[PDB]
């Protein structure tokens, strides 16, 4: 809805703090981790898929964090 | 059947995350920003020499 | 200073995407789901023999 | 806020249609496709950063899809 595209990375910011600093700065980092602790199956299976395709450890960690991030 | 969707006000209050609040309830006063300035103090006496 | 943060009625009508609607208006009438039924048919007269 | 984690994968789905079938099935895709057409430089940058990691074409395509899809 309109509650997505939240007007973040488009400049215009100054010393004065925004409408939501310290509230809308960690809300995408809490609900991912809440989704991990409430849906572990895609975390283990995403770890197996990331560990499968990927030669170095950096690519396995990268695809793991990205597949963990794209899911809600 | 056709139903209305409801007040989108709180969704918009979470849509403005990263938007510097100004006020326009009396005037249109902004309280953010900057302006470059060339401070030219040629004829600036000391008042006490 | 403090401000309240609007109405999440429309902000939750987006959150309720994917949730199947029921009708709690006069009795909690649902219109969702299935019901497994074993049906035995050893006393059905045929009405026309 | 509450408009995130939008109650999608829970089981619980039947032959009846949900609250926002066909109004929420394609809003994510057109949301990121209207995001790319207003921020293309992240698509070029994510293309060249996904190209130089993952030395097979499928890992490059996967990291490009994921790095584009993370940014809302």
């Amino acid at each position: 809805s309109v509650a997505l595209v939240p007007h973040v990375g488009m400049g215009l910011e100054t010393r004065t703090e925004t409408w939501m600093s310290s509230e809308g700065a960690w809300k995408h980092a809490q609900r991912i981790e809440t989704w991990i602790l409430r849906h572990p199956g895609f975390t283990i299976m995403a770890a197996i898929l990331a560990y499968t395709i990927g030669t170095t450890h950096f690519q396995r960690a990268l695809i793991f964090i990205l597949l963990t991030a794209v899911a809600p | 059947d056709v139903v209305v969707l409801g007040s989108q006000e709180g969704a918009m209050h979470t849509a403005l995350t990263g938007a510097t609040e100004i006020q326009m309830s009396s005037g249109n006063l902004l309280f953010t920003g900057h302006l470059k300035c060339r401070l030219r103090m040629d004829k600036l006496q000391l008042k006490g020499m």
